């Protein structure tokens, strides 16, 4: 069990020992932004809890020179003694220091290091990155990120998240840059040979992959929250005109925030720095809080309406952050979801406290669907679940860990009630701050909360309380929600609710919802099994309005409905996580209530409605034409949602058909969509005028006009880019209907062309972003692979957007064969450049193939993936894409004839 | 996050 040089290495896990445990670093770095390395040092601060001759930690890719062992409790270490043997084992990431003395149990030790490297030059560790000035001017920065495990390429340490430690941090550097971190700059000194040295405040306790510093040249602008946070937005000096509204969202929303949680931010300030090449959308070391520029940055000429929701979305999800995953972290990567379902979750609540002008609390089912599509297939996993290697933890962040959390969580804040939900939020909070978390402990917190404070006198909490029915009551409520959550989290999948009404007597069963595998089929019963949840139903009827709720905690059972009413609807506003189906004429009734009066039906109602009769066609439980039946209505729907969900599954279809070359059925969508809804696509400004939805609803329905040739719309586009493209940028196209212009003007050479050279002059990433797109929508292969080389380059196209590109480029017909191959052809230099690991790579794996959908493709898809095992490549994302490729396959051979009838059908009446 | 996706439209 043991490398490099011979040796035994002392240690076996790749869990760190816990006899050793860290207590603060000192860290000095200096790094070099024209040799493009560093030179660093620490000292560690450890405390030792049992008797050990050797430490082991987490290092890679760090050439340690130096390495001394001090005491001022064990005078065997007394300055300046004793050197350590380091030894160093890379297939676990870690290094042995080798002591002398076996150490003495309770007695403080100082480990020091000197150590050195380049600058990383991929996106990880501490590594170079470069931008473009107005001038044309090219500079570089330094900059750290090292979520989940690239810590240990920055600096040697303990590198998991149980091991908070005080982190006391020092730069030096050139006059021409500053430096940040974590904290506020303590102090500069002047150096002799010119040089500054950057000291900043000590951290306080926190985990190492939370750890950050940036060298670099870039402006500010600065505000202060009501409790005296100091804000800054950085970004490099062109762009300072950019960071307004960023710096308008994050006063607000942290102030939110600190309402919220009843817990103020720790540090003095906080900085939000806008990094040109970031690989993650965003970062939230504390204190330092990373983005893309298109995550942060907003110009009102070019940036859309829906810029702004994902630039706040984003800021609200870090922020969010500094106490979920900062102040309050989890114990080890398998519950991951304590921070991410979180911040996910607290998005929605943030955002709509700060800014309900943007809708965001109509976007969310969205979360869960996205969902639902991998929780319906056997290879997904339960929210919590193991994970030990590098790339095994980077799989935990996925959209079982963001969407499933942030969608059961919500369903919980529904159960609980708003007030009972934020105080187990704060508890939770305040009970774990600086230190850990696990997924039980979080579920105690929950399940524990009190109403009105506490609660008072003798109510349940605390002090003194009287012994009631109500007490009793309370205590055993609490552990049922205890009981019901941890099965939300240790169970795969999303279970199916199937209600049977018969006059009053509602039989309920629950079912583990299963995509493409029917009702009955030779291994649907096996995977059934001992799926069971606790599920809290909600319904209202057609008679009622009044929510009616109650907890199905078995495989089956019945309720007793007064009235006996026409329709039932249960999961009120979608807000539980399960698919509801009806037997009987429960369907029927629900569809005939919409095409006479759907406004009787909750807006929210209505969308999950949508959501589940086409999820259950997949499902082999109703045919496609009940569906395609229900979206008649939509000709009357004006609560875009809905309108919006319903639409989508009709172009997602056409684009199906398209990509095949099932041509009499893609024309008959294309004419039943411009015909049916030719009322509201019509009545669309070429403007940024309206309301937040407005606004969406118009690139939404003109940029779908515009995808299906609709004539008026590619003339008015052409228009649009002719003017522009003729006025050398000096006319405005409004921001929501950009990329829509872009696209059309980029169908020819010289309109292509000219916007390829507009990508390289432009100032802002977010129409840089819109013309990618555009390039992407290129009918010519000469181009597409021209995209898809320079992306590969990383100069003109940079890297980080190599992935996107991919996607892009592959999702239409003209790219998807090219796309495939060019990864196929390929894989090797992807590697080069990307984790395996990266959100890159399973991005550019699924968005190359999960389209695919004759047996054929399924044929090459499995033999890449085989052939990727062997290389050791595994990847859960291989199974995903499998398993959707043979949904798509069993759903066209099951109604596709459907769809063709019921096409030519609607053609004849009427 | 790393869901800068939003990768396109
Ligand atoms: C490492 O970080 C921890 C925080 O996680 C630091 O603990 C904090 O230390 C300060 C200073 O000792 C404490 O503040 C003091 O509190 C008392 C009463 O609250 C007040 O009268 C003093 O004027 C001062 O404000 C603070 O309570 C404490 N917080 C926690 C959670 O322990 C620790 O100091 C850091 N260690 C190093 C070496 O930097
Ligand atoms: C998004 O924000 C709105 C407000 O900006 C939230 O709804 C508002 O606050 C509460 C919800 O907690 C609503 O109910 C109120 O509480 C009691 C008991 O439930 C009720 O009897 C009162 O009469 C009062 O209505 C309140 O009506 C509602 N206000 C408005 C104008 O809608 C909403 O919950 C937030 N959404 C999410 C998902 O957090
Ligand atoms: C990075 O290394 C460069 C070496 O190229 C250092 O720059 C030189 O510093 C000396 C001492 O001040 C000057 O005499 C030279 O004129 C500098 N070279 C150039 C090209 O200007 C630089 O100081 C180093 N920076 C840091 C932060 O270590
Ligand atoms: C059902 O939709 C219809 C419109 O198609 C509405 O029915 C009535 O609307 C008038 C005024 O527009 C009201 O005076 C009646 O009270 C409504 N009917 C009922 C039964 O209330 C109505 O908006 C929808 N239904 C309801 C219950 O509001
Ligand atoms: C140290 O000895 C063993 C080894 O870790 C452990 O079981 C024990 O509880 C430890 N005790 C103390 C005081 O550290
Ligand atoms: C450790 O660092 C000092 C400089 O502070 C240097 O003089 C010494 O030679 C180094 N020792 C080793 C073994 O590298
Ligand atoms: C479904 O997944 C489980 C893993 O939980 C596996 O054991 C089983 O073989 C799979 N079955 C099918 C039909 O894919
Ligand atoms: C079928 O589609 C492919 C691209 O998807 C295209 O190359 C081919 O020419 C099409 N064939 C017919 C008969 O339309
Ligand atoms: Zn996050």
């Amino acid at each position: 069990p043991v490398a490099t040089n011979g040796e035994r290495f002392p240690w076996q896990e790749l869990r760190l020992p816990s006899v050793v445990i860290p207590l603060h670093y000192d860290l000095f770095v200096h790094p070099n932004l024209t040799s493009l390395d560093f030179v660093a040092s620490e000292k560690i601060e450890v405390l030792v809890s049992n008797a050990t001759q050797f430490i082991i930690l987490h290092s890679k890719d760090l050439e340690i020179t130096n390495a001394t062992l001090q005491s001022e409790e064990d005078s065997r270490y007394m300055k300046p003694g004793k050197e350590l043997k380091v030894l160093s084992y890379p297939a676990h990431e870690q290094i042995a220091l080798l002591v002398p003395e076996k150490l003495t149990p309770h007695l403080k030790y100082y480990v020091a290091m000197d150590f050195q490297a380049k600058l990383g030059d991929g996106f990880e560790g501490f590594y170079k990155s470069t931008y473009r000035t107005l001038g044309g001017e090219t500079r570089i920065l330094a900059v750290t990120d090292f979520e989940p495990t690239q810590a240990r390429m920055a600096f040697p340490c303990f590198d998991e998240p149980l091991f908070k430690a005080n982190f006391s941090i020092k730069i030096r550097r050139e006059s021409r840059h500053i430096a940040l971190s974590n904290m506020p700059k303590v102090k500069t000194i002047e150096l002799e040979g010119g040089l500054l040295e950057d000291h900043f405040e000590t951290t306080v306790k926190m985990s190492t992959y939370l750890v950050a510093y940036i060298v670099c040249d870039f402006h500010s602008l600065s505000g202060f929250t009501s409790s005296g946070v100091k804000v800054s937005i950085y970004a490099s000096p062109d762009k300072r005109n950019q960071t307004h509204y960023a710096l308008q969202a994050s006063l607000k929303l942290l102030d939110f925030y600190e309402k919220y949680f009843d817990i103020y931010y720790p540090l003095s300030k906080l900085d939000l720095i806008a990094i040109p090449d970031f690989a993650p959308g965003a970062m939230e070391n504390w204190g330092l809080i990373t983005y893309r520029e298109t995550s942060l940055l907003f110009d009102p000429k070019t940036s859309s309406a829906s810029d702004k929701l994902w630039v706040t979305r984003v800021i609200a999800h870090e922020l969010a952050h500094q106490w979920f995953g900062n102040l309050v972290t989890m114990e080890w990567w398998n519950d991951i979801w304590l921070n991410e379902g979180f911040a996910k979750y607290m998005e929605l609540i943030a955002v709509n406290a700060t800014y309900p002008e943007l809708q965001f609390d109509d976007y969310f089912l969205n979360v869960c669907f996205e969902v639902i599509t991998k929780d319906s297939l056997n290879s997904s996993r339960p929210i919590s679940k193991p994970a030990e290697t590098p790339t095994q933890i980077q799989e935990m962040f996925d959209e079982v860990s963001y969407n499933k959390g942030a969608c059961i969580l919500n369903m919980l804040k529904d159960f609980l009630g708003e007030e009972k939900f934020q105080k187990g939020i704060i508890q939770y909070l305040k009970k774990f701050s600086y230190r850990n978390a696990k997924n039980d402990d979080l579920w105690s917190s929950l399940s524990n909360s009190c109403l009105e404070s506490d609660f008072t006198s003798g109510g349940v909490c605390h002090s003194d309380p009287k012994m009631t029915s109500n007490m009793l009551a309370f205590l055993g409520e609490n552990a049922e929600v205890k009981e019901m959550m941890t099965t939300w989290t240790l169970q795969k999948g999303i279970p199916l609710l199937v209600v049977k009404q018969d006059g009053c007597s509602l039989r309920l069963q629950q079912e583990r919802f299963l995509q493409g595998v029917f009702q009955e089929d030779p291994e649907w019963r096996a995977l059934q099994e001992r799926y069971l949840w606790h599920i809290p139903l909600t319904y209202s009827t057609s008679s009622s309005n009044v929510i009616h709720r109650h907890i199905l905690k078995s495989k089956t059972d019945t309720l007793d409905l007064p009235e006996k009413t026409s329709w039932v609807k249960f999961n009120v506003d979608s807000n539980g996580y399960y698919i509801v189906h009806y037997e009987g004429h429960g369907w029927d009734q629900l569809i005939t209530q919409l095409n006479q009066n759907h406004t009787l039906l909750r807006p929210k109602d209505r969308v999950g409605l949508i959501h589940d009769v086409f999820q259950l066609v997949g499902a082999g439980r109703l045919t496609l034409d009940k569906a395609l039946d229900m979206t008649y209505y939509l000709q009357h729907e004006t609560s875009s949602p809905a309108l919006l969900e319903g639409l989508s599954y009709l172009e997602s279809f056409y684009h199906m058909m398209d990509r095949r070359n099932i041509s009499d059925i893609s024309e008959n969508l294309k004419r039943y969509l411009l015909q049916y809804f030719k009322p509201v696509i019509d009545r669309q400004s070429w403007s940024d005028k309206g309301s937040v939805w407005d606004r969406m609803l118009r690139s939404a329905l003109l940029k779908l006009a515009c995808d299906l040739n609709h004539a008026p719309c590619i003339q008015k586009a052409a228009e649009l880019f002719s003017q522009w493209m003729e006025s050398s940028g000096k006319l405005n196209i409004p921001t929501d209907v950009l990329k829509i212009v872009y696209s059309v003007g980029a169908q020819t050479t010289a309109g292509w062309n000219y916007l390829l050279e507009q990508y390289e002059l432009s100032m802002s990433s977010a129409e840089q972003n819109k013309i990618l797109y555009a390039l992407s929508t290129s009918k010519h292969q000469e181009k597409l692979l021209k995209l898809i080389e320079l992306g590969m380059e990383g100069k003109v196209i940079k890297t980080q957007n190599l992935a996107a590109l991919l996607h892009a480029i592959a999702r239409r017909p003209k790219g998807q064969q090219l796309a495939w191959d060019f990864v196929r052809e390929n894989w090797t230099h992807l590697l080069k450049k990307f984790d395996l690991g990266s959100y890159d790579i399973r991005m550019i794996i699924s968005g190359t193939t999960a389209h695919f959908s004759s047996k054929d493709k399924l044929q090459e898809v499995k033999l890449f993936f085989e052939s990727l095992e062997a290389q050791g490549s595994h990847l859960d994302i291989f199974q995903t894409v499998l398993e959707t490729i043979t949904k798509n396959i069993k759903w066209l051979e099951k109604n596709l004839p459907t769809l063709r009838t019921w096409l030519m059908v609607n053609t004849r009446h009427h | 996050x790393k869901h800068h996706a939003f990768s396109f439209k």
